[PDB]
């Protein structure tokens, strides 16, 4: 279905250069995406560790399956800032059934809604964002040495040219370049863990791998030594693309400078997709019995990833003032939490990891959509500040700046505490799903004697406790710098919308002013559900958690 | 042997560069080149198409990489003016 | 008994041996041409430190062990203890030596008694299912367990504290216990 | 449903109904306060429906609901002898905080009543909760309220105390929080009765004992940890400031209630020496500091420091006497400890628009009423008879004597040193001269608002204080629950 | 006291409050009054759905615990041979 998609999607880009479209290719990726849904919901009725199917190279399991889904749910909510427009007009006297369903507006809506906006004008951009998903999904059902290098490129390849997708940007062709050069080098590292694999074992099978790895555990010619140290050059190549430490120094300034609706996806969408892949490598390697082979386990680069990934996210990020070089520290530290739970790989640590990787995915993307929606929302504000005045390609990235954010609670109070529950919920505090899951994955290591990186974690987190609140103390504990807009807001300037009915007949003419300007539905729903669940957690989280209890009993039964 | 040997020398040529982005670009080319080279002589040893195979589709991805590349450097130029990169 | 001479020389070239390339890299990194040989130049002390870290936490961490003849997790931190007051004798500050000797001290002593899992952790070789359940259902524990941990007194005093109280007492200050009769009668 | 539910959830009434009532009638801010300070008369009147009811000599958690819907997290809420006059202080002083700030809050007077009124949601929550996980995440879920409401309501220091606050809390939960995950991984559950039952080994004991004291020593909060309490004690907003000093210092003496004396017996009984050390050093040193303060609401903020030692060694005391006097002395600090800061933060710095003790003599020259009450107030905090301070104090104060000789002594200096910081502060404001001479403008005596709150504070604290039996009639039979050891001739009985 | 439909009902209603306030349109105006009962709605019908894959959940979990202790009881089972 994806395939098809991108196939058919592509067909009818090809044959026109008309910009207006954009917008209506969007809507036709979410629709297309609700299919893959269909699909892979029904595709949910067995049992299994893993079914191999066509011809051995790629595989199907309960959990290959949950996560395409939630790729393609997270890619409908992204697909959402370039499917409709930031702002809205609206009356009483357009709000009811009937007033949607059968009266139309008329209105110059041209500046209000940014109907020619760069995001509203890259015909092929949700299908380079269609590619990546394929890529994403593939890797997940990768079961083959070869597949798993196809797909990590398909993935990749299509992150750069999303990175490189705004070409009159010299922020973005800049932050373009750095990851494609980068992630080639990071390739390099995943090709050569593949070719030393097939070259040692004479297979390009990981289901050949993992019987050679079970055999060769037993408590002289052909030690296996390969395996573990081939798998952490491989492992090397993939934390560069988690943006683990040591390997984090690009994320910070790629994300900066790549416009923020296009970092939203791009910082989102890869974890998801390698962290799950890696899962069933780091269940199917583990030596249940000690050995020689375990005293050089590849997943202790993990634990070495996760220690760097805690000290280095929280502290680097102390002196941040950049909002999207924060955004990615607090990713770096996220993902030493994510680290620690799949190098400890036990039922509580995978369920820990499974609910953890899910809960930073929704939250990081509130924070996101907060974000953008912030910056859409100061249309009808000015401000006076010389530093705002001096930033670069304030097209792309409205809001560069925690400064920017000075009294955001004094211009919309609810947006800013929709902001301060996600990022309360990225310290770890209750009852707010984050703490949740940073307990979840602390009980998991402390059960399995991992005592040390706990400690490392909780000291850690109050490090980093330090900066969110400074982005906290800059929203509510100041006044505004910025101030509405004083000709948009003068009561003499009104423009003129008309209301018509089913058939092109007019109704009532009204004339509007910039208090009838707001936010667009879309995103003001989305970003209320992903608060409320973070929110009311507590009180909904049977569901949730039994779905990961499940998945984990299948990978680690029989 | 002479696969670790290139393998180094397009490592260094990418880290240890400071002429210009083509020649980042050209080290990458180098560094695939010698890991199939790695797997062609191995699949030579094990009687296996199947390295053959891997070969060729790490050629056909090398070139992918190198115009997203050479495409992506050219948006760069145009708006910077200079792929030279710069030492102090 | 170990070599800790022999021992902390092979403890200086691992850990010197990184800051050799740490050196190295920050030769690299240069804008200005010094040569080569720029590596013992400038950063050589750079290296020496590594160097020096290194081995004086492996001597005394060592020397330790061979003062007593018990392995266990406080000589890594006596070891960690002296490696980090010799980084401050680099910068030359009494606070730094101190603030150093704590905080890698500290470090080496948490990771040794927890057993850092960066080489794995202790296999369980046993039914988990049983330990939970041993730990969790073992309510009631023999008198004897309890008073070897608590002692007796302060509260704890058991059937037969008086009667024992009375001998252990005599066998101290040697004074017979008999309590005053306190009545008229009988 | 239950009546503890009740509890719960007036408050969210009352935060839904103010949010909405501009959508409903420019209303008057005055409105707002209306509801809010209705609200909390609501908890009251339910709290005190459930102490009619409470019955004194029953082990089992009473107004429990049933259930049957067991998820990984529910909540379950429980009332027997030990939580009810926590509960039964909250409802009763939650009234007075909004009413010690009627007119002192001026802009953001719904986000004030908002976070209060949640406030008093969570801070019930903790007393209420039936498990240790739950009580872990109710005691820390304050700390978002809490910040917002320093940083937007407080003096001109609020952003260093609203930092404070947040992270000395955050990092000693964090250090209870690996104690609680210890122990729900060794009994496979948190729920006070499956947990309680539970023995543990004495070294996990002994761990499990820190972790819960790292923990409950920054938030006693004992001497050498006790800076966020300067900081945030002093530039909270009033109403906050009793609810920081009345409530919130009141839940870790609790916490060992639930987390340290029923589960951890061996490691209290061996590690006491080093909680009595801790315990007479915190009171020597937090006297000594109180009597050269400067700043007349710290000076009321670290004398707290001085009587949370006594009834944390009160609790450590494994004896009838020194546990139930420690509750009766955080019960009757909250009432003279709050009755301070208003008229400190409240009554003088209204006036005055500062805090140094240099600007103020001789106020029973022009104040009359407040020269009065702000006697009252300062017995207490000396533990003068009369005053349930004194009783708490006196039962602290045995029962630590009786469990260690020494570290009684050496606390009973009190007597000797609350009295002289107490009594200083007081000679030196309403007396020592004739006014003040840097006021250039003569003061008005306490309003009618001033009058009340004070009359109540005063009046429970001196009720209590001839009559003790009201709370200490509840307490016994649940409190002796909580001791550890046995008698030669009464233990095992045939 | 949570019923799975009654709160995904509230759930609902929430929303659709939070909706407002982040667009900072005011509450409870008339003619968008229909809102409500469609957030509440929907709601619900999530609300119903998860009632129906809870059950499924616990059937699954049900079986798999039999089936620990039956791997469980006829492993000792071979010990005492
Ligand atoms: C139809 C024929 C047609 O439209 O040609 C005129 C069309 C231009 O006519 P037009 O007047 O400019 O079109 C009006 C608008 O442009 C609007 O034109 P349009 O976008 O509505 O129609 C373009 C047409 C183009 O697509 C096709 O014609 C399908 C063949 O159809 C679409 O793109 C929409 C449906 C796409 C179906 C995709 C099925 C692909 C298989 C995917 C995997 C299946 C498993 O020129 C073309 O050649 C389009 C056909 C593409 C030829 C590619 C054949 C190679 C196949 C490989
Ligand atoms: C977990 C939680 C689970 C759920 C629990 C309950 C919470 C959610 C309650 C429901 C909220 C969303 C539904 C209501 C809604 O959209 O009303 C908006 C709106 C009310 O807001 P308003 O501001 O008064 O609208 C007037 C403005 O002028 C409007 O101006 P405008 O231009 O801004 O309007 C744009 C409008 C235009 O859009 C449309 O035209 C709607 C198209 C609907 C297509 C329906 C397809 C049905 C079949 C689907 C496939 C099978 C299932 O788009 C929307 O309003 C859609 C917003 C969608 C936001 C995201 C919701 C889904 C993602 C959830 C996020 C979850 C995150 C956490 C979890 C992460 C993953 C685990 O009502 C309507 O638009 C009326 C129609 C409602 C839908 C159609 C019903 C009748 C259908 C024909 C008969
Ligand atoms: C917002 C917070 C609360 C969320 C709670 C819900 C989470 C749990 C839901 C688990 C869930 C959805 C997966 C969505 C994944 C989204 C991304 C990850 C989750 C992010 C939160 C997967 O259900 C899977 O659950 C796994 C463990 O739980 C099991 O393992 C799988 O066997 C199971 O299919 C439930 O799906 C369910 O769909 C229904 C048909 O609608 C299926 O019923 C049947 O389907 C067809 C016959 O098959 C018939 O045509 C249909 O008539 C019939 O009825 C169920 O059989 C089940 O498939
Ligand atoms: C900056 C301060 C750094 C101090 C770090 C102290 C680390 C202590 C480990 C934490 C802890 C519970 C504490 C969890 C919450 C409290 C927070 C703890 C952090 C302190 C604020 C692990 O907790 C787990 O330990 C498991 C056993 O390992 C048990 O299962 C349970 O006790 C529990 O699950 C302690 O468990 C303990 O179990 C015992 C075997 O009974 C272990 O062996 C002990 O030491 C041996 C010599 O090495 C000796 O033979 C002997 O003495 C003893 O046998 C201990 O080593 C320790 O592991
Ligand atoms: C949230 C998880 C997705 C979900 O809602 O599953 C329900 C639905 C399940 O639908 P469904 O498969 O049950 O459709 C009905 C089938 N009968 C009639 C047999 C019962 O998931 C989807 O397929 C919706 C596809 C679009 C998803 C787009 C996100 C909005
Ligand atoms: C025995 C174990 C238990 C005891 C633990 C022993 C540690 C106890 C001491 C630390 C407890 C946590 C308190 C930290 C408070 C620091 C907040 C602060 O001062 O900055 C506010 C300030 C507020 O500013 P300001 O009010 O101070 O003045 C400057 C004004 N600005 C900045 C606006 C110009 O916020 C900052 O920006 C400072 C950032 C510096 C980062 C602070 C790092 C320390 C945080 C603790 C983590 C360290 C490990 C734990
Ligand atoms: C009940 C006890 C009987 C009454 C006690 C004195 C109350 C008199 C009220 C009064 O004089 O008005 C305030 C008086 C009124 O003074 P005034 O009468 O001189 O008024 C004119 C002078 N000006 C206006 C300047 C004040 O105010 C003061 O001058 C000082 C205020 C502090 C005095 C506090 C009195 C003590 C109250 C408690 C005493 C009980 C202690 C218990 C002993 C310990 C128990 C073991
Ligand atoms: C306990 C376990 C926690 C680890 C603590 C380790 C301390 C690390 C802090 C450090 O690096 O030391 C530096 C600190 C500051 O010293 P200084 O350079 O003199 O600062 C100027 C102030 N006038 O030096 C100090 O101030 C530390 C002095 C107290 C050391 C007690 C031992
Ligand atoms: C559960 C937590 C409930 C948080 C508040 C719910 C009600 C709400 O959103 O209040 C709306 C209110 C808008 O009021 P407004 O007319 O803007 O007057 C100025 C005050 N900001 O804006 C507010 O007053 C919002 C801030 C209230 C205080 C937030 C406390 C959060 C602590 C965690």
């Amino acid at each position: 279905m994806i395939m098809i998609s991108i196939l058919s999607l592509l067909l009818s880009t090809s044959v026109t250069l008309r910009r207006d479209m954009s917008i209506l290719f969007n809507r036709i990726s979410i629709i297309a995406l609700a299919y893959c849904i269909l699909h892979d919901t029904m595709s949910l009725s067995f049992i299994s560790k893993g079914i191999g199917l066509h011809g051995g190279l790629l595989h199907i399991t309960n959990l290959t399956q949950i996560f395409h889904i939630f790729i393609f749910i997270i890619s409908i909510l992204i697909l959402q800032l370039t499917s409709f427009y930031p702002r809205k007009v609206w009356i009483p006297e357009y709000s009811s059934l009937k007033d949607i369903f059968f009266n139309k507006i008329l209105y110059y809506r041209t500046k209000i809604i940014n109907k020619m906006g760069e995001h509203m004008k890259i015909i092929e951009y949700p299908l380079i964002l269609l590619f990546v998903i394929s890529g994403a999904v593939f890797l997940i059902s990768t079961n083959d040495l070869v597949s798993i290098f196809l797909s990590i490129e398909l993935q990749s390849y299509g992150l750069y040219l999303l990175s490189t997708i705004y070409r009159n940007s010299e922020l973005s062709t800049t932050g373009g370049l750095i990851y494609f050069l980068l992630g080639g080098l990071s390739s390099c590292f995943i090709l050569l863990g593949t070719s030393l694999l097939y070259v040692n074992s004479g297979t390009t099978s990981l289901d050949g791998l993992y019987i050679l790895n079970s055999i060769s555990d037993v408590n002289s010619w052909y030690k296996p030594y390969y395996l573990n140290f081939s798998l952490l050059i491989f492992s090397i190549g993939f934390l560069f693309k988690v943006s683990a430490a040591p390997f984090h120094f690009w994320s910070p300034d790629v994300y900066d400078a790549i416009p923020t609706i296009v970092t939203t996806f791009v910082a989102i969408i890869a974890k998801i997709s390698i962290f799950i892949f890696l899962l069933e490598l780091v269940y199917y390697t583990n030596s249940n019995a000690n050995s020689y082979l375990s005293e050089f386990s590849w997943t202790y680069a993990l634990l070495i990833s996760s220690l760097l990934s805690l000290i280095i996210g929280t502290v680097v990020g102390l002196t941040q003032f950049r909002i999207k070089r924060l955004l990615a520290y607090s990713t770096i530290s996220h993902v030493g939490f994510i680290l620690l739970a799949l190098s400890v790989s036990s039922i509580e640590s995978t369920q820990a990891f499974i609910f953890y990787l899910i809960q930073y995915s929704i939250s990081n993307l509130n924070a996101f959509f907060i974000l953008i929606t912030i910056g859409f929302s100061l249309y009808g504000y000015v401000t006076n500040n010389k530093e705002y005045k001096s930033l670069l390609d304030k097209n792309n990235s409205p809001i560069q700046l925690i400064s920017q954010l000075k009294g955001y609670f004094y211009i919309n109070p609810l947006l800013s505490l929709s902001l301060a529950i996600t990022i309360f919920s990225f310290v770890g505090v209750p009852p707010l799903v984050g703490f949740f899951a940073k307990q979840m994955v602390l009980s998991a290591a402390l059960d399995n004697g991992y005592i040390f990186l706990s400690l490392i974690a909780i000291i850690t987190s109050v490090i980093g406790a330090v900066y969110y609140l400074n982005v906290i103390k800059e929203i509510f504990f100041y006044s505004p710098e910025h101030e509405v807009n004083p000709v948009l807001n003068e009561s003499d300037s009104n423009f003129s919308l008309r209301i018509l009915n089913e058939k092109n007949v007019l109704i009532r003419s009204v004339l509007l002013k910039g208090r009838n300007i707001f936010i667009s539905s879309p995103f003001s729903i989305t970003i209320s559900i992903i608060t409320n669940v973070i929110l009311l957690f507590i009180f909904m989280n049977k569901e949730w958690l039994s779905m990961g209890t499940i998945l984990v009993q299948i990978l680690f039964s029989a | 042997n002479i696969t670790l040997i290139l393998f180094l020398i397009g490592i260094l040529g990418f880290v240890l560069n400071r002429k210009n982005i083509i020649l980042m670009l050209i080290s990458i080319e180098i560094m695939l080149l010698s890991i199939t080279f790695l797997i062609l002589l191995s699949s030579l040893n094990m009687d296996d198409i199947i390295g053959q195979t891997y070969a060729i589709y790490i050629i056909v991805v090398a070139g992918a990489e190198s115009a997203i590349g050479l495409g992506i450097l050219v948006a760069f130029y145009r708006l910077r003016g200079s792929i030279a990169i710069e030492y102090k | 008994p170990k070599d800790a001479v022999h021992l902390g020389l092979k403890g200086a070239a691992v850990v010197g041996g990184i800051g050799l390339l740490f050196a190295a890299v920050r030769t690299s990194l240069a804008r200005k041409n010094v040569g080569p040989w720029a590596i013992f130049t400038r950063n050589g002390k750079l290296a020496a430190t590594f160097a020096a870290v290194g081995g004086a936490y492996d001597f005394t961490r060592a020397a330790a062990a061979n003062l007593r003849e018990k392995e266990d997790w406080v000589n890594n931190g006596i070891g960690g203890l002296f490696a980090g007051a010799t980084m401050g004798l680099t910068t030359g500050r009494i606070p730094r030596v101190l603030g150093f000797a704590a905080l890698t001290g500290v470090v080496l002593a948490t990771a040794e008694y927890a057993g850092s899992g960066l080489r794995g952790v202790f296999k369980r070789d046993v039914d988990e299912y049983e330990r939970k359940e041993f730990l969790r259902k073992n309510r009631r524990r023999p008198i004897e367990e309890t008073l070897a941990e608590i002692g007796e007194g302060r509260g704890i005093k058991p059937p037969g504290y008086y009667e024992r109280r009375a001998q252990r007492l005599k066998e101290k200050y040697g004074v017979d216990i008999n309590p005053v009769c306190a009545d008229p009668d009988q | 449903m239950s009546l503890l539910y009740v509890l719960l959830i007036i408050p969210i009434i009352g935060i839904f109904l103010i949010s909405t009532i501009d959508s409903f009638y420019f209303f008057n801010v005055s409105y707002y306060k209306k509801i809010a300070l209705i609200t909390t008369i609501l908890n009251l009147i339910v709290s005190l429906i459930i102490y009619i009811l409470f019955d004194f000599s029953n082990n089992q958690f009473q107004f429990i609901q049933e259930n049957l819907d067991l998820s990984f997290y529910d909540i379950y809420l429980g009332v027997d002898g030990v939580s009810i006059y926590f509960v039964l202080l909250t409802t009763i002083i939650m009234p007075i905080a909004l009413v010690s700030n009627w007119n002192s809050i001026t802009n953001n007077i719904k986000s004030y009543l908002i976070i209060m009124l949640l406030l008093e949601t969570l801070l019930l929550a903790v007393f209420l909760v039936l498990d240790v996980l739950l009580f872990y995440i109710f005691f820390e879920s304050i700390l978002p309220p809490l910040f917002i409401l320093i940083g937007l309501f407080g003096s001109s220091n609020k952003v260093r105390a609203s930092f404070y606050i947040f992270l000395y809390t955050l990092l000693g939960s964090l250090f209870l929080l690996l104690s609680i995950l210890t122990m729900s991984s060794i009994v496979g559950t948190t729920y006070f009765d499956v947990l309680l039952k539970s023995s543990f080994e004495y070294t996990t004991q002994l761990f499990l004992f820190f972790g819960i004291f790292i923990a409950f020593a920054v938030k006693t909060p004992v001497w050498g940890l006790n800076s966020w309490l300067l900081r945030a004690h002093v530039e909270s907003p009033l109403g906050g400031s009793i609810v920081l000093a009345a409530i919130v210092l009141k839940l870790s003496l609790y916490g060992v209630f639930r987390l340290i004396l029923p589960i951890l017996p061996q490691a209290s009984l061996n590690l006491t020496y080093i909680v009595y050390a801790i315990g007479a050093i915190t009171v020597l040193y937090a006297s000594f500091s109180t009597l050269r303060t400067v700043d007349v609401k710290e000076l009321i903020a670290y004398s707290s420091v001085a009587h949370a030692a006594i009834y944390l060694m009160g609790v450590f005391s494994n004896t009838i006497q020194g546990l139930e006097g420690a509750i009766l002395l955080g019960l009757a600090h909250g009432f003279v400890s709050s009755g301070l800061f208003i008229c400190a933060g409240g009554i003088l710095y209204d006036r005055t628009g500062t805090r140094l003790i240099y600007f103020f003599r001789g106020l029973t020259q022009i104040m009359p009423l407040f020269s009065l009450f702000f006697f009252i107030l300062c017995l207490g905090n000396a533990g003068t008879p009369l005053t349930l301070n004194f009783v708490g104090e006196f039962m602290s104060l045995y029962g630590t004597l009786e469990r260690l000789p020494i570290a009684g002594m050496l606390a009973s200096t009190s007597i000797i040193f609350s009295a002289a910081y107490s009594i200083y502060m007081y000679n030196r404001i309403a007396f020592g001269g004739s006014v003040s001479l840097y006021f250039i403008d003569c003061f008005r005596d306490l309003t009618k608002r001033e009058f009340f709150i004070l009359f109540t504070l005063v009046s429970f604290t001196v009720i209590l204080g001839i009559y003790p039996s009201f709370v200490l009639d509840g307490l016994h039979y649940n409190i002796s629950s909580v001791v550890y050891g046995i008698e030669p001739n009464a233990s095992y009985l045939t | 006291m949570v019923n799975r439909i009654l709160f995904w009902t509230g759930f609902g209603l929430a929303v659709r409050f939070w909706q407002l306030g982040i667009e900072m349109r005011p509450f409870f105006n008339r003619k968008s009054l229909w809102a409500y009962p469609l957030f509440g709605g929907v709601g619900a019908s999530f609300g119903y759905w998860l009632q129906s894959i809870d059950e499924k959940q616990t059937k699954m979990l049900e079986e798999r615990k039999q089936a620990i202790l039956e791997k469980r009881a006829r492993r000792a089972q071979r010990q005492a041979e």
